[PDB]
């Protein structure tokens, strides 16, 4: 109580199970149609508005509020299990006999390879004075082993038998929400000695919550203090939700419904004001006048009578209808076994259950290349060193298949013929595998002057030295241990140095254990820098000994990066052979990009410690400083790489994620304009765009291709070269599309463009193309008339600004499928948010909207599940405003005949159960279980998707035609009961009298229920048995209710309306013909449409009655690699 | 494992019939709906044209009728006899003023003398028609007591302040007694004492009986039950105090269970035309002849310029002579044939044909 400690769970979910109910209620009444019932129920209690059953007037509100609550509780259920699994799934033993779980003041023992759900303060470990190593993976892009050197003073504890003799937790101040700082200091009192001590606790002594511990054991420490002292709860976790276009254009359809609802109340007000200043009327003699007021205040009260009278025109079950349907459309996305990855055991997981119809109307898909479109397992090596290339492959040398013959296996046998001549002469001094599918590149390396023979051997060691690969104890056959890398391209270079003889056995504390050419050296790596996605660089500064004894041993600098970064970091003038190799080695990588091989480069400068010991300390002072998570590290790590001598580059392969048969063969001949956002280079993305068929033959490849790359700092004020050149051919590529920059005519023109015209903008040319105005609008008009935009979108701001340039400047749906932490800006910025689940759970999946095991499933997710859920919901919503229109205006048309005094036509249990039981379920099941064509035909004809691209189904034009059709059928469902009464008011076979207004209300309701649900049935494709049963059951509940409610005496005036109205043939006479004239003008307009101006999906369904799709198997998946032929 | 249930409902593959509206299927359907509804449009008017009705409005007996027999003017009487043999002959009407009612707004006895050429069949319904009476307003239609309808001796609190339906302007009178049929509806009861017979005149002088039993539904006696009031806490409604001049005795409380004119009036009409049964004769065919109907005028309609009438009918199973259902089923059959004639002559002699798959993206 004094020191203010309440107990709490780890991460909140903003729906606490004790305080869930009052905050859910006030959340329900931000809906204006929902709070419109709080008006008409409190005005229901006052008797002057003439509403019978005011206590039952709450029933179509409380039922909707509870169903929106148990939907919110179910939507809390799969939400809170993320916080419940991290909260208390595990608890350590904490044995204190010698005197994942949360307890303030605990002394917890933490092993290797686990998440720490607390702020532990390190004291000691198995290493020298508490040298802790950590993989901080989900906080930042930290791929190093971040050293956490603990205290060198209190290294006396090993077991929980001496540290559990003291029970104390420390006091700290409020949170600061920053990573690199810790302003806490712990003080302790020694036993039997008067020595005070303040242990200096800095960021080097502690580590945060959401990181991963590696290689250290018995991590001992103290759990944090309660509150919000963990620095991840505010940096990440609070995410803005999104809703669809249809769920955003619904709020204009609700306003048109309320503008009509207040026109009808206004006509009810002024035409009952005109009634009460009529002179000779029956309200003087028999009816004793002045219900509330004398003249116009009597008509003002009758305004608010109509507010309560038109309580079924207000859409109360609209938003629970759109949210049950979007949830069930995503539970079928989840429950599809063809969207299921069997090899990874991973169903398609919607992280957003409310944007399924966005998957039906997308026009731009911004995939990245290597993680998503390709397997990201890299096999081949293809080394290039010192101006000559070492490797032979034919896996993707078929990329240039435009000029070569049909079957070419004679070169594939020459790989194996040179491979069996390669495992013999390399097994002279090596005890690794060196076998079939163990060694990777077939190339005779010099048949082991002659500096080249060392320079290839110097390359493979320095390649093996510049690595982020930790060895792993292989449990089966532990004599041959394997390799693990967070970067799988970086593993293939290391797995192949193990094959040429420059393997490495392990890794010590300061240095490294390495087995080079049989002998087992120990290269000592004193310093290393990290890998960021923006920098494109991984570099080591490993120390080597001097060759002659009695010297100062110099060091090396091996930077591994791309073929465009370190060529901008390379020494131009030199007295060595560092210049003449460049026109050789860049010629090889042009040959090794056009055969689709992922490229790297490795350079090396011969530094001395006279220039290095300052840059080491400049990095070491900036290693525990404030800018350890800022951009000031790269400028520290740039000065010593001003000049470099290039060793060579590597050209590993990356085979596709078998997303060839979708990427145009389903998913861009759908109509969607795809957009690769590689981060790899220009030539290797064109010749991978042909391989994944994204850009095809007969496609104009207009490439932006800035020629010179340099930074400006002074001068160049009267002229401009490096920015003026890429502006001018954006004009010159506007003869292909003969237009200009100035206007956005394309914003109101969504269309798959005639003329192919792919765009291959890259890298620095993109930065200049999105820097300022008049080049963004000029680039984006070229990007509307294209079909494919390609490459070098490195440093994910380029991927995130491009998806936001198209999303904002064109009101259009964007998708941006991806994987890895370089897409959490691309995925979150796009409209839809698909992510790819890899071998481990990555940051893109958790920040996604859907999550599929491969890119292969995007075709079925977009073309089947999305295209359905678009046309399901784009039909459902005009049907929902229809169903309230036919019913709630047929007691407006009764207002003519009671002089708008607002006497109820519908008994009020037909206004209760209309939006709940009588016609709620057909519109729900049209939204959940409607398929225009099958799931196979959705993939056989993917051009059906263009109706969402064109936005041709949901628009406010259709909504007005469904109100006006509902307003027409309201005239039919009232005046057809009216004109069987209007002549002489005797409609019974036995003359006994059904003249009561509730009995005319059954005439009006039963016409308006059956003609509503048959209107839903006539507008659904595929009359299935399940929605067909509940269209029949919703039509036969309006008879079942009056059978059992008008057989109790509790139905006061409505006492036996079953036996009197259904025993009357004039009911059934007008029921069978005022369902005709309700449905006939729409079924005429639909039949005239489906004959003379049919849409594409009637043309496809007319092919479906014929045998145009019987060839295809049920559950056809044309992007599955193992499938039969058509 | 974590693999979804392949049970053909989560797989979205249910047993659908999946209709495609080709002209070889919908043009039979328009032909079927048209040829059904012209038969139903034929069979209804074959039943509806044969319905005979007599509609005599008598609101002007106290002014436009002498003590001797004058004809009803053309506005008030409406005759329908499909055997067009005596359709132009006017009925006649006198008025016996009686000079003693002292109400002078609607008093006396309007004696209406009509002649029917065709014999109406064995169920003859005598209705009273009320035009321009406004029985459908908000405070009016909610003014009664269901517990007084169900014969419960309801107190003042359960008739005045009841939720929803309660008798608000007419709960109790000045001296503290509640009204037993409280409310504007039961107060507004159509008075006019229709006779228990149609006295045949001249040719036969044997009177055609008319019962007031069986006027409402027989099952309506389950909610209208005999009251349990002790005759000292109730009073008649303020417009019933001429038919009960001294309040209620210990013996003259109306049993509303068998008083079916009350049970028809407590069912307020939906529109501005009220037609309620008041006299039935299920037993006897009404022969062709001149009949006299003696209406004790007590219900005033002239202050709201409204009409007050008589509807003598043997309605069909559809009830009454209303040509609406026959005209609509013909219009329903003539539109479904014309829309078939449009969607076939625009389909063959011009239009399009389902011959290609090159109509979507060509
Ligand atoms: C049914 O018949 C009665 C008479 O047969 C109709 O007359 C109603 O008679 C009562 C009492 O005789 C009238 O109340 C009186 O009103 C005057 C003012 O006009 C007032 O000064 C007296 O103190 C007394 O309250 C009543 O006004 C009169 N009805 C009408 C409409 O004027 C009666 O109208 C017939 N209809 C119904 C629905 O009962
Ligand atoms: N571990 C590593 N060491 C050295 N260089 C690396 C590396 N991983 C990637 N690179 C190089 O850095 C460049 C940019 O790396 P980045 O982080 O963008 O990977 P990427 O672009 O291939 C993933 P994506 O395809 O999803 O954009 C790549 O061209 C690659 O050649
Ligand atoms: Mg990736």
């Amino acid at each position: 109580p004094i020191m203010q400690y309440p107990r709490n769970k780890i991460r909140t979910t903003k729906y606490t199970p004790l305080t869930f109910l009052p905050k859910n209620i006030l959340f329900q009444f931000h809906n204006f149609a929902n709070v419109y019932f709080l008006v008409l129920i409190i005005l229901g209690a006052f008797q002057i508005f003439g509403v019978t059953n005011p206590g039952l007037s709450a029933v179509p509100l409380v039922v909707i509020v509870i169903i929106t609550a148990i939907k919110d509780a179910i939507e809390d259920s799969r939400r809170t299990v993320l916080d419940l699994e991290v909260n208390n799934t595990k608890t350590h033993i904490l044995e204190g006999v010698e005197n994942k779980g949360v307890k303030v003041g605990d002394i917890v023992r933490i092993h290797n390879n686990d998440e720490i759900p607390a702020d532990i303060i390190l004291l000691s470990t198995s290493d020298t004075d508490g040298a802790c190593y950590v993989e901080t993976k989900n906080l930042d892009g930290e791929t190093n082993l971040k050293v956490r050197q603990s205290l060198k003073c209190t290294n006396t504890i090993r077991t929980s038998k001496d540290i559990a003799r003291t029970k104390f937790w420390i006091e700290s101040e409020g949170p600061h929400s920053n990573l690199y700082t810790y302003q806490g200091n712990m003080k302790w009192r020694n036993l039997a000695d008067g020595e005070i001590r303040n242990e200096p606790i800095t960021i080097n002594n502690v580590l945060l919550r959401g990181c991963t511990l590696r290689n250290t054991k018995w991590a001992m420490g103290v759990v944090m203090f309660t509150g919000g002292d963990t620095k991840i709860m505010l940096n990440s976790g609070i995410t803005p939700t999104k809703k669809s276009r249809i769920s955003r254009e619904l709020n204009f359809s609700v306003v048109i419904n309320f503008v009509l609802l207040f026109i009808l109340c206004f006509v009810s007000g002024i035409a009952n004001g005109v009634y009460y200043d009529k002179k000779g009327r029956s309200r003087f003699s028999y009816e004793f006048g002045t219900i509330a007021g004398s003249a116009a205040t009597n008509g003002f009260v009758s305004f608010w009578v109509a507010v309560i009278l038109y309580q079924s025109l207000v859409p109360i079950s609209l938003y629970i209808s759109v949210e049950i349907i979007k949830t069930a459309q995503a539970a079928f996305i989840y429950g599809d076994v063809l969207l299921y990855n069997a090899k990874l055991d991973y169903p398609c997981t919607p992280k957003s259950w409310n944007i399924s119809d966005d998957l039906g109307q997308v026009e731009y898909i911004f995939s990245d290349k290597t993680g998503t479109l390709t397997q990201n397992v890299m096999e081949f090596k293809k080394c290039t060193i010192n101006g000559v290339s070492y490797g032979r492959a034919y896996t993707e040398a078929l990329a240039g298949l435009r000029k070569r013959q049909g079957i070419d296996v004679e070169t594939e046998g020459r790989r194996e013929k040179a491979e069996i001549a390669k495992d013999r002469d390399t097994m002279i001094d090596e005890l690794r595998a060196l076998s079939g599918n163990s060694q990777f590149y077939p190339e005779e390396v010099t048949f082991v002057g002659e500096v080249q023979q060392r320079c290839c051997e110097h390359f493979m060691l320095a390649l093996a030295l510049c690595h982020s690969v930790l060895v792993e104890a292989n449990p089966d056959n532990p004599k041959k241990l394997d390799l693990k890398a967070q970067s799988p391209d970086e593993a293939a270079l290391v797995a192949t140095a193990r094959d040429v003889g420059f393997s490495f056995v392990g890794k010590t504390k300061k240095g490294l254990i390495i087995e080079m050419q049989g002998i087992q050296k120990e290269f000592e790596i004193l310093n290393i820098l990290e890998f960021n996605s923006s920098r494109k660089r991984m570099s080591c500064i490993v120390k080597i000994p001097g060759l002659n004894p009695g010297d100062e041993p110099r060091a090396l600098l091996i930077c591994k990066g791309a073929d465009s970064i370190i060529y901008s970091r390379l020494s131009r003038q030199s007295g060595s052979n560092s210049e003449a190799i460049l026109e050789k080695t860049a010629l090889h990588l042009e040959q090794y990009a056009t055969e689709g091989l992922r490229t790297l480069c490795i350079a090396q400068r011969e530094l001395s410690w006279s220039e290095y010991e300052k840059w080491n300390e400049k990095y070491d002072i900036a290693a525990a400083s404030l800018a350890n998570r800022e951009d000031e590290l790269e400028v520290v790590a740039d000065s010593i790489e001003r000049e470099l001598i290039l060793l060579g580059g590597t050209a590993i392969e990356d085979r596709l994620q078998d997303g060839v048969p979708d990427c145009i063969e389903l998913l861009a001949e759908a109509g969607i304009k795809l957009w690769v956002l590689t981060g790899d280079k220009v030539e290797t993305a064109i010749n991978i765009g042909f391989s994944c068929n994204l850009l095809n033959n007969e496609m104009e490849l207009l490439v932006i291709k800035t020629t010179g790359d340099d930074v400006k700092e002074f001068g160049s004020e009267p002229s401009e070269i490096v920015d003026a050149l890429l502006s001018k051919y954006l004009k010159e590529y506007f003869n292909l599309t003969g237009s200009e920059e100035e206007i956005f005519e394309a914003k109101k023109d969504h269309e798959f463009p005639k003329g192919n015209y792919a765009i291959v903008i890259d890298g620095d040319a993109l930065k200049l193309a999105l820097y300022g105005e008049d080049i963004r609008r000029k680039f984006l008009l070229l990007c509307k008339n294209c079909r494919a935009v390609l490459c070098c979108r490195v440093s994910p701001s380029q991927k995130a600004a491009v998806v936001k340039l198209v999303k904002d400047s064109l009101d259009v749906m964007t998708l941006a499928i991806g994987d890895g932490s370089n897409d959490v800006a691309m995925i979150q910025s796009a409209d839809v948010g698909i992510g790819i689940a890899g071998e481990e759970g990555r940051q893109a999946v958790m920040c996604s909207d859907y999550a599929i095991g491969q890119f292969r499933y995007l075709a079925r997710l977009v073309l089947v599940h999305g295209r359905w859920s678009y046309k399901r919901l784009a039909e459902m919503i005009p049907e929902f405003f229809y169903k309230n229109m036919i019913f709630a205006l047929a007691l407006f048309w009764y207002g003519i005949y009671n002089d708008f005094d607002g006497s109820y036509l519908y008994e009020y249990t037909y206004m209760m159960f209309y939006n709940l039981a009588f016609t709620s379920l057909p519109v729900i099941f049209l939204g959940i279980l409607d398929q225009d064509v099958n799931d196979t035909i959705s993939l056989v004809v993917p051009q059906l998707y263009r109706v969402g691209i064109l936005r041709k189904e949901w628009n406010q034009r259709k909504f007005l035609w469904y109100m006006l059709d509902g307003l027409y059928q309201s005239i039919i469902c009232f005046f057809f009961p009216y004109l069987v009464y209007h002549k002489n008011m005797i409609v019974t076979s036995n003359g006994l009298g059904l003249d009561h207004r509730y009995f005319v209300g059954v005439y009006v309701t039963t016409i308006a229920v059956i003609s509503c649900n048959t209107y839903v049935l006539l507008h659904q494709y595929r009359w299935d048995w399940f929605s067909g049963l509940f269209i029949a059951l919703s039509c036969l509940v309006v008879f079942a209710w009056t059978g059992i409610w008008s057989s109790a005496i509790a139905s006061r005036e409505f006492f036996k309306a079953a036996a009197r109205i259904y025993g009357a043939p004039s009911f059934w006479a007008v029921f069978f013909v005022a369902v005709l004239f309700c449905l006939l003008p729409r079924f005429t307009y639909d039949s005239f449409q489906k004959f003379f101006y049919p849409t594409d999906v009637e043309i496809v369904r007319e092919m479906w009655q014929h045998g145009h799709f019987d060839h295809y198997p049920p559950g056809y998946d044309p992007t599955d690699p193992n499938r039969p032929k058509v | 494992n974590r693999r979804p249930k392949e049970d053909a409902f989560t797989q979205q593959r249910l047993a659908a019939i999946n209709p495609v509206l080709t002209p070889r299927t919908v043009l039979p359907l328009y032909l079927l709906i048209a040829v059904v509804f012209v038969i139903v449009g034929g069979c209804i008017l074959a039943q509806n044209s044969k319905v005979d009705e007599v509609t005599i409005y008598y609101q002007d007996c106290m002014t436009n009728a002498t003590s001797s027999w004058s004809d009803i003017p053309s506005e008030h009487w409406q005759f329908v006899f499909h055997k067009y043999k005596t359709y132009n002959t006017a009925p006649q009407w006198r008025f016996v003023d009686d000079e003693s009612d002292d109400f002078t707004k609607q008093r006396g006895t309007c004696q209406i003398r009509f002649t029917t050429p065709s014999d109406m069949k064995n169920n003859v319904y005598l209705n009273y028609v009320l035009e321009k009476f406004a029985a459908n307003h908000r405070r009016y239609v909610l003014s009664f007591s269901e517990d007084q309808i169900r014969g419960e001796d309801a107190s003042y609190e359960t008739v005045h302040d009841a939720t929803g339906i309660n008798c608000k302007p007419l709960s109790k009178n000045a001296d503290g007694k509640i009204y037993y049929p409280c409310g504007l509806i039961a107060n507004s009861m159509f008075n006019d004492t229709f006779p228990l017979q149609l006295t045949n005149v001249g040719d036969t002088s044997n009177n055609y009986s008319l019962t007031n039993k069986g006027i409402n539904w027989e099952s309506d006696k389950k909610r209208y039950k005999k009251t349990k009031y002790n005759y000292t806490q109730i009073a008649p409604p303020p417009y019933w105090e001429k038919m009960y001049p001294d309040g209620y005795n210990e013996t003259n409380i109306p049993d509303i269970q068998d008083w079916e004119e009350f049970q028809n009036w407590m069912r307020p009409g939906a529109f501005d035309k009220i037609t309620k049964l008041i006299r039935i004769n299920k037993n006897d065919t009404l022969p062709a002849g001149e009949y006299q109907l003696d209406i004790g005028l007590h219900w005033p309609v002239l202050e709201f310029n409204g009409k007050k009438g008589i509807y003598l009918t043997h309605g069909s199973h559809l009830g009454g002579r209303n040509p609406f259902l026959g005209i609509v089923y013909l219009i329903g059959g003539c539109i479904c044939a014309a829309m078939a004639l449009i969607l076939l002559t625009f389909w063959l002699f011009g239009g399009r044909k389902i011959a290609d798959a090159s109509s979507l993206s060509w």
